[PDB]
């Protein structure tokens, strides 16, 4: 009675959402974008190689200076690199070897990391003694720390294996907000340029837009046939792309609350590990589990180029805030800069 | 306090009401009663003469006379009080009865048993604890229960039933679902044909009904009913009764496979009592909250939980002392857990005198609160580096308490040995070590973990990301000889419920857990409290073997492994008995669940009892390091079986010894033959009995020795080629039970290797092939002394293209001839494929023997293999097809082959484990295997 | 186990009500907006349009 009536109300509101989305689906991005000049072939060259990690690299994140970058690795170390000079600005050994994520703070003073340990260890690079000292152990998550991004020097969002995300205030060591609702492990997230919104991708083959201010899911996007491994915002902040283990990427617009474009090719069979937009967003750089990192024209949906510079899975990648270079860390223990 | 009514022995037996402190100690209570008695006694003289030791406190629990053995048990914990309170008994009654010294019957019985075992069970001259005697007292109850529930008739007859379904090549042998049975009665023969799927009882009822009227002609008394007969193989004592398909008996299937006829003879039901069991009179022998100081007043403190002590473990050495002078020396202690090194501590080099003193305290980084149940202080005396001695000591004793005081231990001198927990018996020329463990005003107990729900796994139930799942499963897919790197250990430990439902990972899961911590162990116990998938899993016997292996010492992991073994049927138990034995070596304690498993299987089968008896006797005589443990189990066993088994063991042991003496004496140097025959006639004069079930055959009795058929060979050891004669007049033929008795060559190898091959074929037969191998039974009896069976009509291949001429000639007909040709091929390829896996295929022809009937067997287990040209000439398509189907069939149980090859290579023989894999190597493996076959060609 | 199933289905339906109560925008305008965004920042996106080697810090110079 109460549960069957509430289940049929759920399953009516769902088709009301599908119809509210189909209504706006008047034309595709492929139709409107047929005319624009194709991007051509993005011939990219390996500018740098970052040696020093002994095993798989699990994460990396550029600093806002577009020159420094953190990197987490299976060998249990958290290294800070100077991309321009290749020198290791810091080689921090970690308490847990199973680090999975890292995030250079936009301020550059703090860096955060975490992993299977179920703790988000926040480190201060500018320490009282100039050492690499641990500022905080943000504990409370009941699962492995899967990803995190600094809002400021005192606030940081982290996702975990409890199927939830959470905003923390570094000083209080307390979960400011808790983002519940997902039905699967949350693999990734992405802060909007406006720190009030962020999206998150999960293994149930759906993504969800959260309001940092309040902590509610604003929209939920589907379409992937498998887990979402990576997610990021379109530079403007009104759209975002998702990579999935279904060997396809997809674009979703928040205002249209539906998929705009699909990026895939029959040759590609392995899942997507990472994605990033160019400063303008015209280029989508997708990392794959075939040692490749394909460059797509986001508007034409055409595979503009291919980056094949790694010997193992291209696990992670990022783009500088100035779009000057692309970093790609991989299981080969080496990151590679591209231009 | 509580009121208890104690019954004195003084006349009616005086009884008085007393009170005992609710939190007292057994002994005190004794004194309490002693004084009141001494004061109220009508004749206190009797109590004055004696003391409290002479009497024992017995209480009847529902008619069962229980004794309060341990003298330090908590008075409240006494089950008697709980039983009374549930019964509302007030005041409770306990009786006081003197210690009546033994009688003679019992001492003679004990002497008999000790003669059987080869070691005294009451020897206490090489012991530092009372562990052995308490094990002996404890084992009584399971044995009494196991004996209480069983059938006399079935056990005495011990049907060798089976429950596997027939292989292909044997189903055809049954035409129209029927088989031909020869029936003997007197010398009257009656051939009948009965369906292969009819149980023997129905067969006997039918045999009665068919010929009931002419029963006199068959020479059966007419007064007997159907109840008076059962079938019995002619020439054996292997009865055929019960409710089992007549196709499910290993002898029927052997007769079919080899192809002989089925001969059976009617027999009478052996009586139940003859297996009577010697009566026995040995009477019927917490949580962290209660065992911790915190939360309690110092006035009422009685014990300290081991987990409250944060002090780093510390041990004081005093010195070493060798009476005999054999440089720098130095002790090097190390805590170890199942070959895992927890912590170490060495000491400075010192001058090497016959006695060297240190009087130094070593401290271990591990904390007294972080000791697992069954760590093992290993103490070594290196030399300069070459190790010279070693010794080990349990840090928690057998009753959940820590070790405290001064201990002097004797040193074994240099495996399952280096993990030995016994003191050297040689107290005259052995290096001695003296150490001190600091005392404590109260016992250092160790509570029992309590099961608590673990939400870390309960609500963590959504499928993990496909990448992490891929990594997990890819890790689990390697062989157990793949060492788990720290990374993998951490990954698996976090994912400690993704693997809970995958049995094929359980000996990689528990190879990550870090026992040196308390939280880890508590969470492991929580994990193992939820084991639904494991419980109702597939009863594999390569997995439950890596659970009973060396690397593990827990009390619950082995518990679940044995709970899986609880289901096996008889034949399998018997298949892997040898290895179960080599496995009890690795135990941490004497009283375990593996030992009780072996004991409980031994008491409901006779073949199991026989094989267990001989294996344990061999190991006792051969392996002193654990001989006390083996002996305790073996004696706890021998008191359960029947009198007939005792008599049979006695006669068997008599014959083995007598021959021992004769043999060695001979090996001292027609002269030898004549002296041997004189000594054998003396043996007949020494009453060498003619009724002893041959050790490797519970049904095959030997008889009076045929003196002229014996001899001494010209080989190295020159064993005796005895030829006994059957001892049952209903033998279908007049063939001689042949044996060979060799001394000076290790006979542990041939035993294990034969179990290996015997399983290799049990796998092949599980795969509906038949390679026709000949596992002749061998059993070892002492150090470099072992009886071997004889393969009738055998010859040496080195002694003999001419091979096929020899064969042809031997075979008078081309039909039998080609039957032999199939045998020679099937069996020459089988043996090849099966020696190549083990890495011992390289052998000179001196160790290969061909049987006239077509079979080919190897001997003397001390190029891929031997595939000499003669083998090819005697043979080619079928050879290859069989070779491939074999190798492919074997590689489907590599986990088990490698487990065995290892669980043995350590306990037995003196990188070595790698070969098995280089050669184990689907299509690519076939190509390699055939490159190995065609290259030897 | 209805109070849990009901509290969950209620969270579900309040979420779907949240998501459905948004004024979506025609896809055509979403595209036009994104296209004109790239058109605007195509000059300011060196990954899209190759920049001079001198302006690239990685190639031209080793000192920074
Ligand atoms: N089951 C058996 N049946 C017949 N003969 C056997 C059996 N087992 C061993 N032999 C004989 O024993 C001899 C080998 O004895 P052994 O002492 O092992 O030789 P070596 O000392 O050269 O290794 C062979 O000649 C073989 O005929």
């Amino acid at each position: 009675s109460e549960l069957d009536q509430l289940r049929q109300e759920a399953e009516q509101l769902k088709n009301q959402i599908r119809d509210a989305r189909k209504a706006c689906a008047d034309a595709t991005l492929s139709q409107i974008t047929n005319n624009i000049d194709p991007v051509g072939r993005i011939q990219m060259r390996t500018r740098r190689t970052l040696r020093g990690h002994l095993a798989k690299i699990y994460a990396m994140h550029w600093g806002t200076d577009s020159r420094l970058l953190v990197s987490a690795s299976q060998d249990g170390k958290l290294i800070i690199w100077d991309s321009y000079t290749t020198n290791k600005v810091h080689a921090i050994p970690l308490r847990s070897s199973w680090v999975m994520t890292c995030a250079y703070a936009p301020s550059g003073n703090y860096v955060a990391c975490g992993g299977l340990d179920n703790i988000c260890s926040i480190y201060n690079l500018k320490t009282r003694e100039g050492n690499v000292r641990v500022s905080r152990e943000l504990a409370g998550h009941t699962g492995y720390l899967s990803c995190c991004r600094f809002l400021d020097d005192n606030q940081i969002v982290t996702s975990s294996g409890d199927t939830t995300c959470a905003l923390w205030d570094i000083e209080t060591g307390q979960q400011t907000t808790t983002f519940t609702g997902h039905t699967g492990d949350v693999m990734s997230l992405s802060l909007a340029p406006d720190t009030r919104l962020f999206v998150s991708g999960a293994c149930d083959a759906s993504a969800k837009l959260w309001d940092v201010r309040e902590g509610m899911c604003r929209q939920t996007f589907t379409g992937h046939e498998s887990d979402i491994n990576a997610i990021c915002f379109f530079p403007n902040g009104n759209a975002f792309a998702t990579g999935s283990d279904d060997a396809t990427c997809r674009l979703f617009d928040l205002r249209a609350d539906q998929e705009l474009m699909t990026y895939s090719h029959d040759n590609i069979i392995c899942g997507i590990t990472s994605v990033s937009f160019s400063k303008s967003g015209r280029l989508l750089l997708a990392g794959y589990d075939d040692f490749n990192c394909n460059v797509w024209d986001a508007l034409k949906a055409d595979r503009a180029g291919v980056l094949a510079g790694h010997d193992n899975r291209v696990s992670c990648l990022g783009v500088t805030d100035d779009g000057m270079a692309v970093a790609t860390g991989s299981w080969d223990s080496f990151l590679k800069i591209w231009n | 306090l509580i009121p208890i009514e104690f019954v004195l022995p003084t006349s009616t037996p005086e009884t008085a009401l007393l009170h005992v402190a609710g939190h007292g100690n057994v002994e005190q209570m004794k004194a309490q009663v002693w004084l009141r008695a001494l004061e109220t006694s009508v004749s206190a003289d009797f109590y004055h003469r004696l003391g409290p030791d002479h009497f024992l406190l017995l209480y009847q629990k529902k008619g069962q006379w229980y004794e309060i053995y341990d003298k330090y048990q908590v008075v409240q914990t006494l089950d008697c009080l709980r039983y009374w309170k549930v019964l509302h008994r007030s005041p409770g009654q306990i009786h006081v009865v003197q210690r009546h010294a033994p009688s003679e019957e019992t001492l003679a019985f004990q002497r008999q048993l000790n003669a059987l075992i080869g070691y005294d069970v009451t020897d206490v001259s090489n012991v530092h604890d009372d562990e052995l005697e308490f094990t002996r007292r404890r084992l009584v109850t399971p044995r009494m229960a196991e004996v209480a529930g069983r059938d006399p008739k079935l056990y005495a007859m011990h049907p060798w039933v089976t429950s596997k379904p027939l292989p292909e090549y044997l189903l055809k042998k049954i035409t129209n679902n029927c088989v031909f049975i020869v029936i003997h009665r007197s010398t009257t023969s009656q051939t009948i044909k009965v369906s292969a799927d009819d149980t023997p009882g129905t067969i006997l009822q039918s045999f009665f009904t068919k010929m009931a009227k002419k029963k006199s002609l068959m020479d059966i008394p007419e007064s007997q009913n159907e109840r008076d007969f059962v079938l019995r193989v002619c020439g054996r004592d292997e009865y055929l009764v019960g409710e089992t398909p007549i196709k499910n008996f290993q002898w029927v299937r052997q007769c079919l496979k080899n192809g002989e006829e089925i001969h059976l003879v009617l027999d009478t039901p052996p009586d139940p009592a003859l297996d009577e069991v010697r009566k026995e009179e040995w009477p019927l022998v917490g949580y962290h909250e209660q065992l911790t100081i915190h939360g309690k007043d110092h006035e009422s403190v009685f014990t300290v939980s081991l987990w409250d002590c944060d002090r780093k473990f510390r041990v004081k050495i005093r010195g070493i002392d060798i009476p005999v002078l054999p440089l720098t020396v130095f002790v090097e202690a190390n805590i170890q857990y199942g070959q895992q090194v927890l912590c170490q501590r060495r000491t400075s080099p010192k001058p090497f005198t016959e006695e060297v003193l240190w009087n130094v305290w070593l401290e271990f980084s591990i904390k007294i609160k972080d000791l697992p149940k069954g760590a093992l202080l290993n103490l070594q005396i290196y030399c300069g580096a070459q190790l010279l001695y070693y010794v080990n000591l349990l840090l928690i004793d057998h009753r959940f308490l820590l070790r405290h005081g001064e201990y002097v231990l004797h040193m074994w001198q240099l495996n399952a040995d280096k993990l030995t927990s016994a003191t050297n018996p040689d107290k005259e020329n052995s290096m001695s070590i003296s150490i001190l463990l600091d005392n404590y005003c109260h016992p250092i107990a160790l509570p029992k973990h309590r099961p608590t729900p673990d939400p870390e796994g309960d609500r963590v139930r959504a499928e993990m990301p496909n990448q992490l799942r891929k990594q997990l499963e890819a890790i689990i897919a390697t062989d157990p000889l793949n060492p788990l790197t720290a990374e993998d250990k951490e990954l698996l430990w976090h994912f400690r419920y993704e693997s809970l439902k995958d049995p094929k990972a359980y000996p990689k899961l528990f190879s990550s857990v870090k026992w040196g911590q308390q939280e880890i162990v508590a969470k492991t116990y929580q994990l193992l409290a939820k084991r639904e998938v494991w419980d109702q899993s597939a009863l594999d016997v390569g997995l439950t073997m890596q659970l009973l292996d060396c690397n593990f010492s827990d009390e619950n992991v082995r518990a679940i492994a044995v709970q899986k073994l609880e289901s096996l049927e008889d034949d399998d138990v018997l298949h892997y008995l040898l290895q179960l034995v080599q496995a009890v070596k690795f135990e941490p304690y004497h009283d375990s669940a593996l030992a009780r498993f072996l004991l409980k299987r031994g008491l409901r089968n006779k073949r199991i009892g026989h094989f267990l008896f001989w294996f344990l006797r061999s190991e006792i005589a051969q392996s002193r390091h654990y001989q006390q443990r083996f002996a305790v189990i073996l004696e706890a066993y021998l008191r359960g079986c029947g009198t007939a088994m005792l008599h049979d063991f006695t006669q068997q042991v008599q014959v083995i010894d007598m021959l021992q003496k004769v043999t060695i004496d001979i090996k001292s140097l027609s002269q030898v033959i004549s002296q041997l025959k004189q000594k054998l006639e003396n043996l007949q004069n020494l009453n060498l009995p003619q009724s002893f079930r041959v050790p490797y055959d519970p049904g095959l009795k030997a008889g009076a020795l045929v003196i002229e058929k014996c001899k001494v060979m010209a080989s190295k050891k020159k064993p005796l080629w005895l030829e006994f004669k059957c001892a049952d007049p209903t033998a279908l033929s007049n063939e001689t039970i042949g044996i060979i008795f060799k001394h000076g060559d290790d006979l542990r190898q041939d035993m294990l290797i034969l179990q290996i091959l015997r399983i290799m074929e049990s796998i092949w037969e599980t795969e509906s092939l038949d390679l026709c191998l000949l596992p002749y039974g061998c059993i070892s009896t002492g150090d470099k002394i072992g009886m071997i069976e004889i393969v009738k009509d055998a010859t040496t291949i080195a002694k003999i293209e001419v091979l096929s001429h020899w064969l042809k000639e031997k075979c008078p007909i081309e039909e039998k001839f080609q039957a032999a040709v199939e045998r020679f091929v099937y069996s020459c390829a089988g043996y090849c494929v099966a020696t190549f896996v083990l890495g011992i295929g390289d052998r000179h022809n001196d160790n290969i023997m061909i049987s006239e009937t077509g079979n080919l067997f190897h001997i003397d287990f001390g190029v891929p293999f031997v595939l000499t040209p003669d083998f090819l000439f005697v043979m080619f398509q079928k050879f290859q097809d069989v070779c491939v189907k074999a190798y492919l069939a074997l590689r489907h149980h590599t986990n088990l082959l490698i487990i065995l090859f290892s669980m043995m290579l350590m306990t037995g023989m003196p990188e070595d484990i790698e070969y098995i894999r280089d050669a184990l190597t689907e299509e690519d493996a076939k190509k390699y295997f055939l490159d190995q076959i065609e290259v030897c060609r | 186990n209805n109070t849990a199933s009901i509290a969950q289905a209620r969270k579900l339906v309040e979420q779907l009500k949240m998501e459905a109560n948004i004024d979506r925008i025609k896809v055509s305008k979403a595209a036009a907006d994104l296209m004109a965004y790239c058109e605007a920042h195509a000059k300011e996106d060196p990954l899209l349009t190759p920049v001079p080697a001198s302006e690239n810090p990685f190639r031209e110079k080793k000192f920074f």
